[PDB]
């Protein structure tokens, strides 16, 4: 609804609230994006350094490719060698390295919701406003019933912030777009002291959260249990740690529920004009939580969370993943001219710079197509593609939103869907926990083997296929030498914020950024909004 | 001011430090930030966004009573380093000044440091660390990423007690002043030769040394085996060797993870 008429061009550099540095320029008719472009800003190389290298190496190198979407990078490695290497991992592992993910799904939408979009739809400076009392009969109506929803607690947050705000030094509200009132900002003041109480709240539960995984993925950020043939953390197979696994788990479950997934059904009431603004077309998915793991082919076949790929908005067709479709081009991206088109097998990474805002250079990430388009990778990728297939969780849940939102499921094509979707998967990953735990707890005590035997061939190649908390990652492999030859990476975020294919086509983001309304052009919140849906992580996606 | 100001600044770098940093408890981040300190830039968690995030920066710097430096991440030095930029500027022209005016400067992880991976070879973007780069001495803190009981100890100590004892790569000695194996509690094994020969081998599943598997805590400095990582676990626990991520160049001189030479 708010919306200036504004005419001209908006930047907003740096992107806060997302993982890397990334530079979003669009261009402004009366108050609505007609245009817009994904600059990332850093090259580190990786691909580059991994040259030459040991295949057992990999995996720790691309893990730091990112310290958000941790471990997702060792798996996606290990896979890949486990693959060029032909290792058929123990079921131990297999159970192990799903469970890592699950943890990490846990603790990423988390803190994605709260400490990284939350402040676009949320003003605190208006929970100051909020009366306790008031607060928590609504925190009582539209939650489930916690203690912490209460008057005397939302009241000490509120004193807390209070204080802090009445302190002088704001620190990271410095600035704020929503200081002062602005009109893209619609919760009550009760809505904005809950969601600020819960903000804080899962500033503690996402330690508790990266402790579970640390129990089974030795430590995090950054794990340190994968290994070529399964993994190395036999007592992850024990009693007590799998206990206490399980305990931390059920505790940040408890949380998505009565606060996450509330709180995400809360702001998506109030900004239902959301469901219309920021879609796609196209979907892809590899999927994870396999029960077949031993190949790329058993992998997208036998994934929980299925495998596909919707064009149009086709909910009738999704189809099977060709990974020989897969691709990148590299015409507007900082990367020298002769390599657009190859599959990742054969990819290509030689940095050439121009300069900023070039229009036909201005990203270091390349441009992933499918067959010869764009393709949404992450939460509503899945989502979309699980339901068509008539995964049951995602149907419940699905539905179970579609309903208390009284919105159709055509409104998830958008930036309201997206965010939807990432809480409707946490609910599903947590659905699952207990499942998955009592059968690794159960083959770890039967038997523990956790790593299988291997050998190192002297060429051969492979690709590691998983899909991490943001989407559909792929690390291909050839191996030459008994070294690596090429070790390429085409990483969710590539696929959604890469820049322009050669035919000039936008990607996913650059085409949702098209059609946003900006209230206020010197604070423009809908941008991010729009941006922040798609969780960025530009480390990720240029590696 | 009332609550001392710290600028932290994001160069070449993954955000596993400062996903680390929050990993914190003893104090738990929330704490830190709204009792303690004055974080007034942290583009990961800063509402402002664009033109607003830089102007929260430059107020910051110009603050009327100084502020400390927390760079994450080495500093993309080639083509004038433009292959790292953030508000249209490059990432080395920034630290610089920062780094200019700061009470302090403490680099968080290994990249800052000592350059990191993406220093490691053939190093494309000719990046390297916060001290090379500047030619400034200064409070690291590395690991990959650190332990926040360490970083969370160095930032505190510096505010208060002030510039800690620092080891000849500039390492707290109160956090890098011991080697990983020699707190390792499977040192016995180490002693008495009894070596995993493989991830599946029996000896492993025993908790047999890693040594064979390429350890490289007993070249490592670290307090992970005493402090733990989120009070739960560490590497070695893991039944996987130490990377030595804790020291200089680990990438090129640790490289064979799996093997020791
Ligand atoms: S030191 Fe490691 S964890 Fe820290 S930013 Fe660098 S690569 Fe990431
Ligand atoms: S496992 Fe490693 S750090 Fe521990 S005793 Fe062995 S060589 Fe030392
Ligand atoms: S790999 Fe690093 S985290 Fe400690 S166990 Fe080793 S110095
Ligand atoms: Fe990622
Ligand atoms: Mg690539
Ligand atoms: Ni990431």
């Amino acid at each position: 609804t708010p919306q200036s008429t504004f005419t001209g061009p908006i930047v907003v550099d740096p992107i806060t609230r997302i993982e890397g540095h990334l530079r979003i320029m669009v261009e402004v008719e009366n108050g609505k994006v007609k245009d817009a472009w994904s600059s990332s800003q850093l090259f580190r190389g990786l691909e580059i350094i991994l040259k030459g290298r040991d295949p057992r190496d990999a995996q720790h190198f691309t893990q730091r490719a990112c310290g958000v979407c941790t471990y997702v990078h060792a798996l996606a490695s290990s896979r890949c060698v486990d693959d060029a290497v032909k290792v058929s991992i123990p079921a131990n592992a297999r159970m192990m390295r799903n469970l890592v993910m699950a943890s990490q799904y846990l603790h990423d939408h988390l803190v994605h919701f709260y400490h990284l979009h939350a402040l676009d739809w949320v003003d605190v400076t208006a929970a100051l406003k909020a009366d306790p009392n008031k607060a928590a009969k609504l925190a009582a109506s539209i939650d489930t019933a916690r203690t912490g929803n209460s008057e005397k607690a939302l009241k000490a947050v509120q004193d807390k912030l209070k204080a802090f705000v009445e302190s002088g030094q704001l620190g990271i509200f410095t600035n704020a777009y929503f200081l002062g009132g602005h009109k893209a900002y619609y919760l009550p003041p009760e809505v904005n002291l809950i969601a600020t109480a819960h903000y804080l709240e899962a500033l503690h539960m996402q330690v508790k959260a990266a402790s579970a995984m640390a129990i089974l993925g030795g430590k995090n950020p950054h794990t340190q249990f994968t290994v070529v043939g399964g993994c190395s953390n036999y007592q992850g197979l024990t009693k007590d740690p799998l206990a206490n696994y399980l305990a931390l788990s059920k505790e940040v479950c408890q949380f998505v529920n009565e606060c996450y997934i509330p709180d995400l059904l809360a702001v998506a009431g109030f900004y239902k004009d959301w469901g219309g603004i920021g879609g796609t077309s196209n979907y892809l998915a590899f999927g994870e939580f396999a029960t077949d793991d031993s190949s790329p082919e058993k992998h997208l076949a036998t994934s929980q969370f299925p495998s596909g790929v919707i064009t149009g908005r086709d909910l009738g067709k999704v189809d099977n993943v060709d990974l020989g479709a897969i691709y990148e081009d590299v015409k507007y991206s900082w990367y020298a001219p002769g390599g657009d088109g190859k599959h990742p097998y054969d990819g290509v990474t030689d940095p050439k710079y121009t300069k900023l805002d070039d229009k036909d250079h201005y990203s270091w990430m390349k441009a992933p197509r499918y067959k010869g388009k764009a393709m949404e990778v992450g939460p509503l990728a899945r989502t979309f593609i699980a339901y068509a297939k008539g995964q049951p969780d995602f149907k419940k849940v699905v539905d179970m939103v579609l309903g208390k939102l009284s919105v159709p499921a055509t409104a998830l094509h958008s930036t309201l869907g997206r965010t939807a979707a990432r809480g409707i998967e946490t609910a599903i990953v947590c659905a699952n926990m207990e499942k998955w735990i009592k059968e690794m707890a159960d083959s770890g005590a039967k038997d523990n083997t956790l790593c299988a035997k291997w050998e190192m061939p002297e060429e051969s190649k492979g690709v590691g296929l998983a899909d991490a908390p943001r989407g559909s990652l792929s690390h291909w492999i050839r191996i030459k030498g008994k070294k690596i030859d090429n070790f390429q990476l085409v990483v969710p975020s590539t696929w959604n914020l890469g820049p322009r294919g050669p035919q000039g086509d936008k990607s996913p983001v650059e085409e949702a950024l098209i059609g946003t309304p900006i209230a206020d052009p010197k604070r423009p919140v809908e941008i991010l909004r729009t941006v922040h849906a798609f969780d960025p992580c530009i480390a990720c996606g240029v590696h | 001011k009332h609550r001392p100001s710290v600028v932290w600044l994001h160069n070449a770098e993954c955000t596993g430090c400062t996903e680390a940093a929050i990993r914190t408890i003893k104090p738990y981040i929330d704490a830190l930030i709204l009792d303690t300190i004055s974080l007034d830039y942290q583009e990961t968690i800063m509402a402002a966004a664009g033109e607003t995030s830089e102007a929260a920066l430059h107020e910051a710097l110009e603050g009327k009573d100084g502020y400390y430096l927390v760079v994450e991440g080495g500093l993309p030095t080639i083509d004038g380093g433009q292959w790292g930029m953030v508000a249209g500027h490059p990432m080395i022209e920034t630290c610089k000044k920062a780094a200019a005016k700061a009470k302090g400067i403490i680099c968080i992880g290994t990249c800052s440091p000592y350059g990191g991976v993406q220093k490691a070879k053939p190093n494309p973007s000719q990046a390297k660390g916060v001290s090379e780069a500047l030619g400034v001495k200064t409070i690291n803190i590395p690991g990959c990423p650190p332990n926040p009981i360490n970083f969370v100890g160095a930032v505190v100590h510096v505010l208060t007690k002030g510039i800690p004892d620092l080891d000849e790569n500039g390492r707290p000695k109160l956090f890098y002043g011991e080697l990983v194996h020699d707190n390792c509690p499977r040192l016995p094994h180490f002693e008495a030769s009894e070596f995993a020969p493989s991830f599946d081998s029996e000896e492993a599943k025993k908790g047999f040394c890693l040594y064979e598997l390429g350890c490289k805590g007993p070249v490592t400095y670290n307090n992970c085996p005493k402090v733990l990582f989120n009070q739960v676990n560490w590497p070695v626990q893991a039944g996987h060797p130490c990377l030595g991520c804790s020291e200089p160049d680990f990438w090129d001189t640790m490289t064979p993870f799996y093997e020791q030479g």
